[PDB]
RNA sequence: GAGGGACAAGUGGCGUUCAGCCACCCGAGAUUGAGCAAUAACAGGUCUGUGAUGCCCUUAGAUGUCCGGGGCUGCACGCGCGCUACACUGACUGGCUCAGCGUGUGCCUACCCUACGCCGGCAGGCGCGGGUAACCCGUUGAACCCCAUUCGUGAUGGGGAUCGGGGAUUGCAAUUAUUCCCCAUGAACGAGGAAUUCCCAGUAAGUGCGGGUCAUAAGCUUGCGUUGAUUAAGUCCCUGCCCU
């Protein structure tokens, strides 16, 4: 009877605030599941992986590099802090945030090489929004692990720091470093 | 006092079976289930080759050892009779009083 | 400099070296019923609204 | 005999940067007097931050959650959770 | 009026007993409260998180579990609980509303009562894994 | 109300139970165990104190649980990864000396009964103290 | 994968010249006429033979 | 609280120097102390391992070091010793840091006489337990 | 054990009547993994598998066959398959909790699997019992994982190489190799250029177990379980191959 809720959360009000990404968020009402740790077999029919909810997407690619790969207990358990500490720094719900730095994580478009078996000029062409949607995931996940990577800091501190200074734009996040390093060369090239 | 039938293959001890209970379940005798047994398997597994040439390519010889057991409590003159059966010769009888 | 969206109606081909690309012909939304040939890499359907950051360019072949 | 490595990326973070194992008179004070200012109150950013080992900080953190003026909220494996009320 | 239903996750069975009464999840003596992933402790309740407390408090279901891995045997919980209900369902109380609370259970999630055929391939005589192989010599 | 083990949190139970052990004086110790005893094969010894209470607390937990264990059998319960370095790790077994002290030590406390096929189980008098003391957590749980 | 062998489609096609009108728009019916009217060892050769004897008809019936 | 005791650096027997982060870690830097022992000598004394090196009174520190150089008045039997019953004396002791390397040494000049070729391997730029040398010992 | 159950069948689109591709439902599965595997070759390897063998050599001070040793391991170097780490998504301690293949004795000729109780810190010893096996180990109480403590970016408590001393196990004997346990010595290694290997879903990877070797016996390999992704479902550019 109650609302589909992930903590003590709500899961509802959250609007994307423009086109381009909707029904690839699985943020809406009809996946709305409580815990991220579900039966991951999403990767048999081409279009059935854009279901599967950011959450556990950004689990999934959390999981990586040998030692932590594997360990959804662990990686649902680093997201539950870190969703925590998102709304512990200023309200501002980390869902919200999240949908808003998977949309300013980076590339609208990349370069990648054209055929006529030539000169290799790497001609910027448009790029899928499934693949932004895959490339912001992982890049969110790189820059918070190689954040994290000897330090104090732990793995869920430095995802939420990653995805506050990828909500907002202040250029202090690897989405935005990445971004430089990508759009400068995609306007080169262009 | 049980009967263990064991052969080598499930078709013939299966028609042995059905034989049994053919021959058995006419008499005025309680007769208890062919309790299936679950199957053994013997693994081997060979290096295919005298010499080492080529790619590790494994051969892997298996069985399937399948085991019945019958219950029939029962005088010990009803047992001797009921094991004079002409049998196949891939299948073992054992009893056990 | 404008920044458009355009949401995709038909599928052409695959295309590139690696055949990685995708010869898209999308739609334009925001003025009237004009028609372009782009270049998408990556798994795409039919419906997908995309972010435009030119709409002078035409990659055509045949 | 010789050394030889095939990657040269030398010039660490700071140079053996040193950390304060026991806390002091006025540096512990000074924590005591801005230890409210904060928002998150988490044993890596009051380590960092502030100089302090992670033992002494974590030492000091329950001291302070003793005390009562910072309230928990959930504390785990190593994320633990601290919040000041208001 | 005792119904048991089992299991069938990946290496992972359990044996459900329902039967009415006034409120009680048993699992191998230890009630639903207590799961050994503390992380899990919503994917079990999903059943219970949902469906109401009225339904809880009307079908009791006892469960033991021989399974292989933990989450195997908490999804097999989840399994077992969310088709001890239809079954129930089916035994004791009417298709009119049956089929209701199966159409919730199936919009919410199709793995409650369909089994999923997933299980572990051989490993095979070259590589070390199912698919993967070893390194190979050039020169 | 009735009140079982397994309906009460371990995690507060075994860190009572040692508390509840202490107050009682249900232990032995001779000279060894006095001195230092480390792990499995390890490199450390255990860290907090009142150790021995609680190897005999998951002890009694154990013989609650199952009936009919042993020394080798409790051994096995405990278990082993056994880092070898280099080379890789196995499944090593723990020690044996603890496993058959911490059982004379409750037979002599009257909290394990033989088995005439086995080894220990559960005492009346064990499943009374087991039975109060996990009430009193359940209490304590519920305050 | 539905591109089975000139034996299956062959032998389809000897049914379907033979015997018309026992054959009918149902799968399951259509696979047990089959097993009255012919002689398959194989259960998935009796399936893929009764499909294929079940799209003649829709084909035949249609045009 | 223990704001400050003025304890940083200490000496002990002529040539080890105790570190700063605990105490059964800064005995781990004394040459013949590795991870058992320096813990096993804690017990001994009696001391709360929370405590530093510090923190520590320097009466406890010399009868820490009472307990380095003779512990078998007390406790710790003859196997928890490093060096064994293979002495020239029979003398079950525990090795000091100035010692241990002088019964390195008196080892290898006794065994250079007795030729053995443990100590000519030794001698030699060989390995001991070095059952393969192709690709291991190089540089 | 048998029988059933899945066939692109029902719908719509893409297609020449077409062969056939795409989306959904019912379904457990919209198809999983192996074995066998055409004509024909390589002048690929095995005479060191055979009492399968042609030719050549030796045959009584023997290239035959026994006995005692050493050797195959021997290192100024280069290469391949692998194991462990370079930590904080981590190491230490304590508590908690789940498997499946398969193996095991008096053998066609010398032999195990192990419960219980006691002693010993440990590896181990002693007495007794069961199992020729869904009966006994064994409701394989496995590792990983979960919770709590300690460490706090230090070549640190990560790494445990090298090396010294002692104690037990099998063997008739392990020393210029066993193996395991206890203490101690505590190196490089700060995520690795040029290049290169494998892989499309219970799949790679993490992690442990069983067999083969054996008397003591895995880091090799064969199979099994636990946790378990990111990406493709496309092409002929790099490489290899097939057909005209
Ligand atoms: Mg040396
Ligand atoms: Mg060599
Ligand atoms: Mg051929
Ligand atoms: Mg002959
Ligand atoms: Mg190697
Ligand atoms: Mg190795
Ligand atoms: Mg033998
Ligand atoms: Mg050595
Ligand atoms: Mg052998």
């Amino acid at each position: 009877p109650d609302i589909k809720l992930f903590g003590k959360w709500s899961t509802d009000d959250v609007q994307i605030n423009d086109i381009s990404l909707q029904d690839y968020i699985a943020v809406k009402e009809k996946y709305a599941k409580y815990l991220p740790h579900s039966a991951g077999r999403y990767a048999a029919k081409r279009f059935r992986k854009a279901q599967c909810p950011i959450v556990e997407r950004l689990t999934n690619s959390m999981m990586m590099h040998g030692r932590n790969n594997g360990k959804k207990l662990m990686t649902v358990r680093i997201v539950k802090h870190a969703f925590e500490i998102i709304h512990l720094l200023t309200g501002e719900n980390p869902l919200q945030v999240l949908v808003n730095a998977i949309i300013n994580s980076g590339p609208r478009e990349d370069s990648t090489r054209i055929g006529r078996a030539g000169t290799v000029r790497r001609q910027a062409v448009d790029v899928s929004p499934l693949r932004r949607v895959n490339q912001a995931i992982w890049l969110l996940c790189t820059g918070a692990r190689e954040a994290a990577f000897r330090n104090i800091k732990t793995i869920a501190e430095c995802l939420a720091d990653e995805l506050i200074n990828a909500a907002k734009g202040s250029s202090n996040s690897y989405a935005i470093k990445k971004k430089d390093e990508l759009e400068r060369v995609a306007k080169s090239n262009r | 006092i049980r009967i263990t039938l064991t052969s080598r293959n499930v078709k013939s001890l299966e028609k042995v079976c059905a034989d049994l209970i053919r021959g058995a379940k006419e008499k005025n005798l309680k007769v208890k289930g062919p309790v299936r047994m679950p199957t053994k398997t013997l693994r081997i597994t060979t290096r295919k080759t005298p010499c080492g040439e080529g790619s590790k390519t494994w051969d892997r010889f298996q069985m399937r050892i399948h085991k019945r057991l019958i219950d029939l409590h029962s005088p010990s003159e009803i047992v001797k009779q009921i094991t004079s059966i002409s049998i196949e010769p891939g299948v073992e009888v054992e009893v056990t009083i | 400099q404008p920044i458009k969206l355009a949401r995709v109606t038909k599928v052409l081909g695959r295309t590139g070296s690696q055949g990685q690309c995708t010869q898209v012909r999308v739609e334009f939304m925001d003025d009237t019923s004009r028609s372009i040939i782009r270049n998408v890499k990556g798994p795409v359907r039919e419906g997908d609204v995309l972010t435009l950051l030119e709409s002078e360019r035409e990659a055509r072949r045949l | 005999g010789k050394a030889k490595k095939k990657k040269w990326s030398k010039g660490k973070v700071r140079d053996k940067l040193n950390n304060l194992v026991l806390f002091d008179k006025a540096t512990y004070d000074k924590l005591c007097k801005e230890v409210p200012n904060y928002k998150l109150i988490t044993p890596a950013v009051v380590s960092e931050r502030l100089k302090i080992r992670g033992s002494l900080a974590r030492a000091a953190l329950q001291e302070l959650l003793s005390k009562g003026l910072i309230k928990l909220v959930s504390k785990h494996r190593a994320q633990v959770i601290y919040t000041r009320n208001t | 009026q005792s119904v048991q239903v089992f299991g069938r996750k990946k290496t992972a069975t359990a044996v459900a007993h329902c039967k009415r009464g006034n409120g009680l999840i048993k699992v191998n003596g230890r009630p639903l409260e207590m799961i050994e992933p503390r992380t899990l402790q919503y994917k079990l309740l999903e059943p219970v998180l949902l469906l109401g407390k009225e339904r809880f408090a009307g079908v009791d279901i006892r469960v033991r579990v021989k399974g292989g891995g933990h989450v195997a045997q908490i999804y097999a919980i989840r399994q077992s609980i969310s088709k001890a209900l239809v079954a129930y369902y089916q035994k004791y109380v009417d298709e009119a509303s049956k089929k209701e609370i199966k159409d919730i259970l199936i919009q919410y999630d199709r793995t409650l009562l369909v089994a999923d055929p997933r299980r572990c391939e051989s490993k095979k005589f070259g590589g070390p894994g199912a698919r993967a192989r070893y390194q190979k010599s050039y020169r | 109300p009735g009140v079982t083990v397994k309906d009460v949190n371990q995690q507060e139970f075994v860190r009572a139970l040692a508390a509840f052990l202490k107050k009682s004086g249900k232990l032995k110790v001779p000279e060894w165990v006095d001195t230092v005893k480390l792990a499995k094969h390890k490199e450390l010894a255990p860290y907090d104190e009142n150790w021995f209470y609680t190897r005999a607390a998951s002890t009694a937990r154990h013989l609650y649980l199952r009936g009919g264990a042993g020394v080798g059998s409790m051994t096995k319960i405990y278990g082993g990864r056994q880092r070898n370095g280099v080379m890789p790790s196995h499944f090593s077994r723990g020690s044996k000396s603890v496993a058959r002290r911490v059982l004379q030590a409750l037979e002599g406390l009257k909290m394990v009964e033989k088995d005439q096929d086995g080894g220990r189980k559960l005492t009346p008098q064990g499943q009374r103290d087991l039975d109060r003391i996990a009430g009193q957590v359940a209490a304590a749980n519920k305050k | 994968g539905r591109v089975r062998t000139k034996t299956v489609k062959k032998a389809a096609r000897v049914i379907i010249e033979k015997y018309y009108t026992r054959l009918g728009n149902d799968f399951h019916t259509n696979k047990r006429v089959c097993e009255e009217i012919a002689i398959i060892p194989s259960k998935k050769l009796r399936n893929k033979i009764a499909g294929y004897v079940t799209h003649l008809m829709k084909r035949i019936q249609r045009g | 609280v223990i704001p400050e005791k003025f304890q940083h650096i200490l000496r002990v027997l002529n040539t080890n120097i105790d570190g700063r982060r605990k105490i059964a870690f800064a005995i781990t830097a004394i040459k013949g102390v590795g991870r058992r022992y320096a813990h096993v000598v804690l017990r001994k004394a009696d001391i709360d391992l929370t405590k530093r090196a510090g923190e520590l009174t320097e009466d406890e520190v010399e009868r820490v070091i009472t307990i380095m150089q003779n512990p078998r008045q007390y406790k710790i039997p003859d196997w928890f010793l490093n060096r064994q019953k293979d002495v020239k004396d029979g003398k079950y002791s525990q090795v000091l840091a100035n010692g241990l390397d002088n019964k390195l040494r008196e080892d290898l000049e006794r065994l250079k006489k007795i030729r053995a070729h443990r100590g000519l391997r030794h001698f030699w730029g060989l390995r001991v337990r070095g059952q393969h040398t192709k690709t291991t010992g190089r540089r």
